[PDB]
RNA sequence: UAGUGGUGCUAGCAUGCUGGUCACUGUUCUGGGCGCACGCGCGCUACACUGACGGAGCCAGCGAGUCUAACCUUGGCCGAGAGGUCUUGGUAAUCUUGUGAAACUCCGUCGUGCUGGGGAUAGAGCAUUGUAAUUAUUGCUCUUCAACGAGGAAUUCCUAGUAAGCGCAAGUCAUCAGCUUGCGUUGAUUACGUCCCUGCCCUGUAC
């Protein structure tokens, strides 16, 4: 099987109510338990992050992790 | 609307992957000759195959066997000067490895060293 | 004229030199301000001389660095060890020995690399 | 279940390779009761080893 | 008072090359989006449309802190490894007639001219306009 | 405290800095305790340093790199393989982010579940050969040394063709061998070990 | 023939800071040759995310150079590049040269798919050295995209600024190295012991 690469409606809704759900994101925490590809995954942090759901303690390029707050 | 495999010149790409990679599947069609039609095509390059429309699949296909018609620098081109008319050519699909696997008969033909090594060897 | 010191620091082939004069606070490396020292992760260890001692005993103080040569790593020590011989040498000179050793206790205590280089050498062969 | 001892006394190098150095050890929860040990790693004076199986004493 | 010496080199260089673009006189080769800025490069530059500006700012801020400049030690400065193949890598210099032409763009403004001694050096009125730019980004923070 | 205002203004979380020393200005070692009295003088935490960058020789006696910090200890044994030698300033980033993603899975001062990962790990008794093996006791400096190589391998091995950074995957081990998790790498071997020594004494 | 600071002139910023421009520390000629079913050995490049690619940051040391004429080349100009052209300094701590080197650092793209890993083999064209490049010296551009998923039995080097990573200079030399020697940059883990294996050196009876 392959992961999703284009957001279909019923996954961003489904992104939106689970997110805040953990403890702990991250690029390899969506791709690995929400089936989407990894280019969707920083573009997602950036809107969540800006939409204020998500709390960013540090940022990496390489890596980034942010928190439930 | 999207489309999961498309097919042009008798070649089968798959929507899922980004325009200019995707296209690559066309034998004759290298990553700089890919990116630079899609520039002079002005499609987003970061849009997915899947994405376009047939009016878009179009005008691609039209500028990768009219090339010079847009004023691609020619040195941009794997047939420059060609032996029979001084024409220059880019060479697309089933077309490559036909006139491949063609200059090496006509090399037999003249009896010259390279074509009977090549054919010695097989 | 004015109260003013030159002292110089070594690592591997890298070669700090410094200056300090009687001023205000202020400190540059080859005319930036030490704040913009790179790469971002051994900044900190570039701080050591400031927040191991005080800021305070910088006030009165204008201090100006040139690396010359080494590399990325072996330059940022250099300049570190220049920073600190400048400082005793200066109270040395315009203080005490009380303080100039008040300053020497709290360098040593946290790494003798602050005074004394490692005297390490390439193989002779 | 675990005991801890301290090295008293260090003996020599033994096993074929040298790689095991014999050891005179005293029981730190109580004193006496010494024993001679196997050690396998660099060990010095004072360091504590912890005697997982107590009744067995070394060859020598 | 501020220097250029005072801001963090990458961000006084996206400052002033949004500026620039805005400004509009920068004139660009045409050939842009063609060419791989180094014959060790693979692929072209992938900010296609704004890295003429980017560049543009960099070559600027360099000759601003020091005495002169001249092509060929540009040429030096942005080159870089090339993979050879199978062959170990060794160092190329990038493309000269990108870098020429940027010198010859910027002095149509007014920030740099010809210097004796050779090369190019900053002129008043490029100190006078830089210094500006890194007051607003000082201060923009 | 006071903003003490200095010509080249120094940012005020650095001013803050001034009166306690924090391992990436970010976590005291204060309060960090090891758990078993044996490795105590191994356990190099008492010494305080900003960054994992320490210059120091300790190749002179053989007993001296007991007196280097555990966390320099773990950022050389990242820098292995030959395509990552010399790769201090790789390795020293790796950690930094590694120390912050145990302060959000958990809870508690990460320093403290470095430790007490090195503390549970260390195998406490081995075997020679003799052929055949027999059972010999091991010293607390190797138990140390056991250790911190488990745990990188462990980690290693899983984030080759990975999808989760170094980073991701360092810290999980870390966390599940500060538990009793079996889940462990570090702690599977440890387990081997010392039940084959059992049998043959 | 080196560095710092002051002094004179001077630019920008602000009402001091960063830059440019006196003191101290036999003979000979033409053409060819120096091919590969396979065995053994020293190497180069990889199997990817501790990564590949794009932009930006920006740091060495040891060498070597012409009047015998033509070496190392700055600056201006032309061209996508390779490369070309007009001038210039150095017989050298004085000029090339701060040999602005690579790894590396930061910000983006890619998302575990022989994939954007890897670049063998092969087609077309443009240049450069040489008296002459066909069986092809080297460089540049486009196109073609092979094996290879960390490798059985065996086996090499090594204890600190050392191993390993990375690059440069000289050597040979019309041109042409994946070679040899030297130099610098980043920089670990594991012993500080033994005679088990291998090999060497001392002092009569089952052989």
């Amino acid at each position: 099987a392959q992961h999703a690469v284009i957001l279909d409606q019923e996954k961003y809704d489904r992104i939106l109510k689970e997110v805040p759900t953990y403890r702990y994101v991250s690029v390899s925490v969506l791709v690995d338990r929400l089936k989407i590809g990894g280019s969707l995954a920083r573009i997602a942090l950036r809107h969540l992050e800006k939409e204020g759901i998500i709390k960013p303690i540090s940022k990496h390029s390489k890596q980034a992790i942010y928190t439930r707050a | 609307s999207f489309q999961h495999i498309l097919r042009l010149l008798n070649t089968n790409v798959d929507g899922n992957i980004k325009i200019v990679y995707a296209l690559t599947t066309i034998k004759g069609v290298g990553r700089r000759y890919s990116n630079l039609v899609c520039k002079k095509a002005d499609v987003d390059l970061h849009k997915r195959a899947g994405e376009l429309t047939q009016e878009e699949l179009e005008r691609i296909v039209q500028i990768m066997q009219n090339p010079t018609h847009y004023k691609i620098p020619a040195w941009f081109l794997n047939r420059q000067n060609d032996i029979t008319d001084g024409k220059d050519y880019h060479t697309l699909a089933n077309n490559v490895e036909s006139k491949l696997r063609d200059d090496l008969e006509r090399l037999k033909k003249i009896r010259a060293h390279r074509g009977i090594r090549h054919f010695w060897g097989l | 004229a004015v109260p003013s010191v030159q002292t110089f620091g070594k690592k591997k082939s890298a070669t700090a030199v410094a200056h300090v004069k009687a001023g205000k606070g202020l400190i540059k490396v080859n005319g930036s301000p030490i704040t913009l020292v790179e790469p971002e992760i051994l900044r900190f260890k570039v701080y050591e001389p400031l927040l191991l001692v005080g800021l305070d005993k910088f006030s009165n103080i204008d201090i100006r660095v040139r690396v010359t040569g080494g590399g990325h790593v072996s330059q940022v020590y250099a300049i570190r060890q220049a920073i600190a011989k400048g400082l005793v040498a200066y109270h040395q000179k315009y203080v005490d020995e009380q303080s100039k050793n008040e300053l020497k206790k709290a360098f040593t205590s946290y790494d003798r690399t602050l005074l004394i280089a490692d005297s390490r050498r390439p193989e002779p062969k | 279940p675990v005991t801890l001892a301290k090295v008293i006394k260090v003996l020599g190098r033994t096993g074929s390779r040298g790689g095991v150095t014999q050891v005179r050890v005293e029981f730190l929860e109580d004193t006496s009761r010494t024993i001679v040990r196997n050690v396998k790693g660099p060990v010095r004076e004072n360091d504590i080893l912890v005697l997982m199986e107590s009744e067995r004493e070394a060859r020598r | 008072g501020v220097s250029v010496r005072d801001v963090a080199a990458q961000d006084f260089i996206n400052a002033y090359a949004s500026f620039l673009q805005r400004q509009g006189k920068l004139e660009v080769p045409g050939y842009v989006d063609i060419v791989k800025t180094s014959s060790g490069n693979e692929m072209p530059p992938q900010d296609a449309e704004g890295w003429f500006y980017k560049r543009a700012a960099s070559v600027a801020r360099h000759i601003y802190m020091r005495k002169q400049v001249g092509v060929g030690k540009l040429n030096k400065l942005y080159g870089g490894a090339k993979s050879r193949g199978v062959r170990p890598y060794k160092h190329i210099d990038a493309s000269g007639s990108i870098n020429r032409k940027v010198l010859q763009a910027l002095e149509k403004i007014g920030i740099v001219e010809i210097s004796p001694k050779g090369g190019r050096r900053i002129s008043e009125n490029g100190q006078r306009d830089l210094d500006r730019i890194a007051a607003q980004t000082l201060e923009e923070d | 405290f006071t903003p003490v205002v200095l010509a080249t203004p120094i940012p005020e979380e650095v001013q803050q800095a001034q009166t306690e020393i924090k391992l990436f200005n970010k976590w005291s070692f204060e309060e960090v305790e090891v758990k078993d009295a044996s490795l105590v003088d191994y356990v190099q935490v008492r010494q305080p340093i900003f960054v994992a960058h320490t210059a120091g020789r300790y190749a002179n006696k053989r007993f001296r790199k007991a007196q280097c910090p555990i966390i320099e200890r773990l950022t050389n044994s990242l820098m292995m393989n030959g395509r990552n030698n010399g790769k201090k300033l790789k390795a020293v980033r790796i950690i930094k982010h590694t120390l912050d993603i145990i302060n959000v899975l958990t809870d508690q001062n990460p320093i403290q579940v470095v430790v007490d990962a090195i503390t549970n790990t260390g195998p406490r008794e081995d075997t020679t050969r003799v052929a055949r093996r027999q059972a010999v006791d091991v010293s607390p400096l190797r138990r140390v040394n056991q250790a911190i190589a488990l745990l990188t391998i462990g980690a290693r091995e899983a984030a080759f063709r990975n999808i989760k950074t170094i980073a991701e995957t360092l810290a999980e081990e870390l966390i599940n061998a500060a538990k009793g998790s079996s889940t462990s790498y570090a702690i599977k071997k440890k387990d081997e070990l010392e039940r084959v020594a059992k049998s043959n004494r």
